[PDB]
């Protein structure tokens, strides 16, 4: 049989293989870079504009475009080249020989669904198409029925309770803290130390600073007076040229924000306000089970420590007969590919597509009535 | 039948009275009445006769005068030579197949019944010819 | 997006 | 109708599954008088007919399908003749040959008869094993394409001596010297050692299909077998129901746990070890396990395994029973870990030579890799038990892939084949009372074993009718394919277990749910048991079958971690255990996906091919010499599909006369008028007269075809008309005796 393929856009990164596999063919950042300068040798082999990868390898020269922000898709002609380049170029095959699958953030603009279908029936011209909630596929890579889901990667977060297979759509929460806006906070806190940070080819160094030293605290005043009383905390990483920053108590700071949206200015509540009110907007013979099962997803709680905070800030909240367990599988990062690869392997889908024949009648707007 | 009819066939019939009493047995009305030219089946006497049990055929006894509406009862070629040309194309019957169809299909007789009818009338081969000895049955 | 926020 | 007074019936009875009865009055259009063998009349009635009898001419004939009247009784009463009275055990069907098996020895095998054989046709001759063989010799000859025999039945039956004599044929009539029988024959021991198995219902069942290739030069002389084996059924390995045992060698082994060469397999009792104790069932009574492992050996050693491998097998062997007891702790909901110097894998590990602390990290971890990152992940006690047994089953599979392949070294020769007959010889239809995915994967291969039958017969009638050329479209083609869609296609019983055994918590119970779901209302074929949610019933080609949902999914799955593979490879203590795993998704596909595709090879060698068929039956349960349970006998004809078969034919135009013989028969019934100097023309008018709807017969160019009961009407009309002639003449031959004896008594 033609297997389908899995291509979770995400954001800032694409993830994107066959289904049945295990883990995907492709990631690489979902970023496109124009060069800036004059070219000045000549019969270079000068290109128009890098995809992914080279982006990232050649970003000194370039001006870096995100596409995709808080899981909209804000220019097109951008983002059909990143398609383009995971079809033919990394997983190198023609998309019109078997379908796709794709995922998208629950509760953003319903034109996004109806574009994606457009792009992917009129130019790539594959077979058919469906588009899946992130948050449903973590479970499916979990193996649960039932579960409260922390979906966060970069660009957006949101929690979805599913209960045996029942979504309850009016307890989906989202909110648009996420890995750049932790980035953005911590290029404008690191400027306390002095270091500067001000163009896109190294907000990508930002982004990977944050990646490796930053951790969040079991309890934040405590350390926050312990580095500001001792030095020992601090860290030190090497720039790209070989100069050496170094980070203390601010490297806990920045993750911390998911925890306390006001240090960026936001009103809302934090992911475990966010998390344990959805809990409250269901009806009251699911909520053991929902907070047995919450499991975190997506690339953003990753954080070392993130698991243990949130056991203890919801345990705070929760009734103290109840009992709490946070599901940190170490591979979460990709659960919502793995999820998307198994449900597109399962025999019972097959009917699910939507296919051609189905969008040539209808239209673009069929996403609406044959998906979710 | 007329009464020189009636005289013949009473005589005959006390011709095979064997007790004296001017009866004969059920069993032996068919013997009658083949006696008197008529050729019965079994089943056929055992219907004139009014299907009699075993004990009554060996041991009731009939006169002339209750075996006469019988004899009437049971008096009223071409298909017989269809019948031996059933058995033939030569115009001649084997012997052991008459004798086993005799003594094994339909009302069967014994083989010493039908050892006398056919002695004399095989030849070397052992063939009949079932035209001449019909005939002469016949008769 | 299209109004409260900037995509 | 003509269920006239002496019209014979058939009468089912409980004992003795029908009883002869005779017809002591007319039927006319409730209840019958019937006369029985037992007492002269006792009565029968007739329901919201009895199955008549054939004349006596017909029964006890050569070929079922010379009976006029088709059906159950007639057939069990044919096969009880022939084997009872008059020792003939072989039979013909159609195409088929049905082997009763006698339980004795017989003279029939000798090479006069061989020599009696060999060139004939195939009618000649009464059937014998060697008119198959002899049939498929001259094809091969005669034609190009290359040849099969297809041996089905219950273990029991003696397939093995079918085999064996159609081997020692092939062998005479090819004039060869080589050594080929003596070497198939001493492979038995060690292919049903290691691949067969104790049943509820048999002992030495065999759960493979078992191909053995003898090939041909260019010139006929025999060059020697290849042996392939297919449908292993490896859930065997790890479960087992109640008094069930798996593979022989396992207790074969045990037994011999105080033999010196074994005292380092650290072996216990046959219920000491997690995966022998669960049949609950350790001794069969009539056999010494401890013995047949001396004849398992010995015939390793004619085939030249040398003692060094055969240490290897046994040691691996023993290594399996030893991962079966490695039982693990829960460390939590979702992780486990195995005990600190946990015992039996201990002894596993100095078994199979690899460093303990990477056994216990890898039997209860998994690695995912993307091609920057990897992660080692921990995994559920239910997933350390699923991979412990599914790396067992790998093990297995293999060592049994590897010991075929060492006989296949010893009887294969450099000459090049020029062409082959294969011997295949498999199981039949399978059914118990308590029924499960070992025979929902036996009776699949039936249905499509049974699909390439009735294509064969097809096409063979399709030649047939143009040889006569009679229009081919009153042949009806009877088609099973609805039955074979409803299991191995998209949304079959097959692809919904596969989808199950991956979906989250999937269970027996909502693979249920999604089987009713699905077939329940939109199918013919697919029936629920109206007292149960956990079961099913398909209405298979031979009969219903139902099949109990427990313990599908367990069954069900492999997935091997490979790493855990990978570990094993490493070992560096004896070359056998590396030997196993030469040259994925292979390790992905679960164990009825990888028996659909053994089955697809299976297919694709068969089809490749002209098949020839025997079927064996096995007459009493108890081996007793030359009697024969009608109990019995039915089930197994019932389940060798020789019923179904009969069923099917008597649709057709079962009985075949050639115009001479039949003129011969009934003139009887045909005017001397009206036989003309033409056959064919004289036959044409009386039968046309004879039986008026001419839709009961066709005037093949050689041949009257006639439909299912007709040669029976024209043999009852034939004996009334034959009788009422005879009533006629010997009733006049008894007037004329007694009119001489009146004329002696005038006298
Ligand atoms: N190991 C990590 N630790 C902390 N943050 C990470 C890590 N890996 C990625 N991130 C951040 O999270 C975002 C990537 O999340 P991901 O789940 O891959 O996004 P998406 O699924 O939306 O494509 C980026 O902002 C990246 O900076
Ligand atoms: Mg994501």
């Amino acid at each position: 049989e033609t297997t389908a393929l899995v291509c979770d856009n995400g954001s800032g990164l694409v993830k994107a293989g066959f289904a049945g596999d295990d883990a995907p063919r492709a990631v690489f950042p979902s970023i496109v870079g124009r060069p800036r300068h004059q070219g000045v040798m000549v019969g270079m082999g000068q290109k128009d504009s890098y995809v992914g990868d080279e982006a990232q390898s050649k970003r000194g020269i370039l001006t870096l475009k995100y596409p995709i922000e808080h899981g909209i898709i804000t220019n097109w002609d951008d983002m059909e080249k990143i398609w383009h380049h995971t079809f033919y170029n990394e997983l190198r095959v023609a998309p019109e020989e078997h379908p796709t699958l794709l995922t998208e953030a629950p509760l953003n603009p319903k034109a996004n669904r109806e574009k994606m279908t457009q792009i992917m029936f009129e130019t790539f011209n594959v077979p058919a198409m469906y588009v899946a909630i992130q948050a449903v596929l973590s479970l499916y890579a979990s193996g649960r029925t039932t579960g409260i889901v922390l979906d966060s990667g970069d660009g957006v977060t949101h929690n979805v309770p599913i209960y045996e297979g029942y979504a309850l759509p009016h307890a989906i929460m989202r909110l648009d803290l996420a890995g750049r806006d932790l980035t953005d906070y911590l290029m404008k806190i690191l400027t306390e130390r002095g270091y500067s940070f001000v163009t896109t080819a190294e907000r990508e160094i930002v982004r990977d600073i944050k990646e490796k030293l930053c951790y969040v605290a079991l309890d934040f005043e405590n350390e926050m007076a312990t580095a500001a009383s001792s030095s020992s905390l601090e860290k030190s990483y090497e720039l790209p040229d070989g100069q050496v920053i170094t980070i203390g108590n601010e490297r806990f700071r920045c993750p911390e924000t998911l925890f306390q949206p006001s240090f960026i200015g936001m009103e809302s509540a934090g992911i475990h306000e966010t998390t344990y009110n959805s809990i409250m907007k269901c009806d009251i013979d699911i909520r053991k089970d929902l907070y047995a099962n919450n499991v975190m997803s997506g690339g953003t709680t990753m954080y070392p420590g993130i698991a243990d905070r949130m056991q203890k800030e919801i345990t705070a909240l929760a009734p103290s007969t109840m009992k709490i367990k946070i599901i940190a599988p170490p591979e979460r990062k990709y659960s919502v590919w793995i999820g998307g690869s198994i449900l597109a392997s399962l025999s019972t889908f097959q009917q699910m597509w939507i296919t051609k024949q189905e969008y040539d009648e209808a239209g673009p707007s069929i996403v609406h009535r044959k998906c979710f | 039948f007329n009464k020189d009819q009636l005289e013949e066939f009473k005589e005959a019939f006390e011709l095979f009275d064997r007790v004296g009493d001017g009866k004969i047995l059920y069993s032996q009305c068919g013997d009658v009445m083949r006696a008197l030219g008529q050729n019965p089946t079994n089943a056929e006497v055992l219907k004139v006769l009014g299907n009699p049990k075993s004990d009554e055929l060996k041991s009731r006894r009939v006169d002339f005068e209750t075996f006469l509406p019988m004899l009437q009862a049971v008096a009223k070629y071409e298909d017989y030579l269809e019948g031996f040309r059933v058995f033939d194309g030569n115009g001649k019957v084997m012997g052991a197949e008459l004798r086993h169809v005799l003594t094994t299909l339909g009302e069967k007789m014994t083989e010493e019944e039908v050892e006398t009818v056919l002695a004399g009338h095989e030849d070397s081969n052992g063939c009949i010819n079932y035209e001449a000895f019909l005939k002469h049955i016949l008769s | 997006w299209x109004a409260x926020c900037p995509a | 109708e003509l269920y006239t007074k002496y019209a014979r019936v058939w009468i089912p009875d409980p004992e003795e599954v029908w009883k002869s009865a005779e017809l002591l009055k007319d039927y006319k259009p409730k209840v019958l008088q019937l006369r029985l063998e037992e007492g002269k009349d006792l009565e029968y009635c007739l329901d919201p007919l009895p199955p008549l009898r054939n004349p006596d001419i017909l029964v006890g004939e050569n070929d079922l399908t010379a009976l006029s009247y088709l059906h159950e009784p007639a057939v069990l009463h044919n096969l009880k003749v022939r084997f009872i009275d008059s020792k003939l055990i072989y039979t013909y069907c159609g195409i088929v040959l049905v082997a009763i098996n006698p339980y004795e020895q017989l003279p029939i095998y000798g090479e006069d008869i061989i020599n009696a054989y060999s060139g004939q046709n195939m009618g000649d001759m009464d059937p014998h094993i060697f008119a198959v063989a002899e049939e498929a010799y001259k094809q091969m000859a005669r034609d190009e394409r290359n040849q099969s025999i297809i041996v089905s039945g219950e273990s029991g039956a003696g397939k093995t001596v079918s085999a064996k004599y159609a081997m020692r044929y092939f062998a005479t009539v090819s004039g060869s010297a080589a050594n080929v029988e003596e070497k198939v024959l001493a492979s038995n021991p060690i292919m049903e050692s290691i691949g067969n198995a104790k049943t509820t219902r048999n002992d030495n069942s065999s759960r493979f299909g078992k191909y053995i290739e003898i090939g041909f030069d260019k010139r006929y002389r025999i060059i020697g077998a290849n042996m392939r084996t297919y449908l292993l059924e490896k859930s065997r390995v790890v479960f087992q129901a109640e008094e069930e045992r798996n593979y022989h060698i396992f207790y074969q082994l045990c037994a011999s746990a105080a033999l010196p060469e074994f005292k380092t397999l650290r072996l216990g009792n046959a219920n000491y070890f997690h995966y022998t104790k669960q049949g609950g069932s350790p001794v069969i009574d009539g056999i010494d396990d401890a013995k047949e492992m001396v004849n398992t050996r010995q015939a390793c050693t004619l085939l030249g395994i040398s003692d060094s491998y055969q240490m290897g097998i046994f040691r691996i062997l023993a290594g399996i029973l030893h991962l079966g007891n490695v039982e693990f702790a829960s460390r939590d909901s979702d992780s486990c870990a195995i005990p600190p110097k946990h015992d039996p894998l201990t002894i596993f590990c100095d078994l199979m030579g690899v460093d303990y602390e990477e056994m216990a990290h890898w039997l209860c971890h998994r690695k995912l890799a993307t091609a920057t990152e990897t992660y080692i992940k921990p995994i559920s006690k239910l997933h350390a038990i699923n991979a412990r047994d599914a790396l067992a089953k790998h093990i297995y599979a293999n060592l049994f892939n590897w010991i075929v392949d060492h006989v296949n070294k010893a009887l294969h020769s450099t000459v090049k084949q020029h062409s082959f007959i294969g011997v295949l010889d498999i199981y039949g239809f399978e059914t118990f009372e308590i029924n499960s995915f070992e025979q929902f994967c036996i009776n699949y291969a039936n249905e499509k074993l049974q699909q390439q039958f009735n294509m064969h017969v097809f096409k063979l009638e399709q030649e047939e009718y143009m040889k006569e050329q009679i229009p081919w479209t009153l042949i009806d083609f009877y088609d099973n394919q609805p039955c074979i869609n409803l299991i191995e296609a998209k949304m079959g019983v097959l692809d919904l277990l596969d989808e199950e055994c991956k979906m989250p918590k999937g269970s027996d119970d909502t693979w249920a749910q999604k089987l009713y779901n699905t077939h329940l209302n939109k199918c013919a074929l697919f029936e629920k048991p109206r007292l149960s949610n956990k079961a099913f019933i398909i209405k298979h080609f031979a009969d219903k079958v139902e099949y109990q949902c427990e313990g599908f999914l367990e069954k069900n799955k492999d997935t091997v971690y490979e790493e855990q593979i990978k570990v094993l490879k490493s070992s560096k203590k004896f070359k056998l255990l590396p030997e196993l795993f030469q040259d994925s998704k292979e390790h992905k596909k679960t164990v009825g996906h990888q028996f659909r595709n053994s089955l697809h090879l299976l297919m694709e060698t068969l089809n490749a091919t002209t098949p020839h068929y025997v079927r064996c039956i096995k007459p009493n349960d108890f081996k007793f010499p030359f009697t024969f349970d009608e109990k019995r006998a039915v089930q197994q004809l019932r389940a060798c599909g020789v019923l179904e078969t009969i069923r099917i034919s008597a649709a057709g135009f079962p009985s075949r006369w050639t115009y001479q013989e039949f003129f011969s028969r009934y003139r009887v019934l045909m005017k001397q008028k009206d036989v003309l100097s033409d056959r064919k023309q004289t036959c044409k008018n009386v039968l046309e007269k004879l039986i008026l709807d001419k839709d009961k017969y066709q005037f093949g160019k050689t041949k009257i075809f006639f439909r299912a009961g007709q040669v029976a009407y024209l043999e009852k009309i034939r004996a009334d008309k034959l009788r009422a002639a005879c009533i006629r003449i010997q009733k006049t031959i008894r007037g004329w005796l007694m009119r001489k004896k009146y004329m002696r008594m005038r006298r």
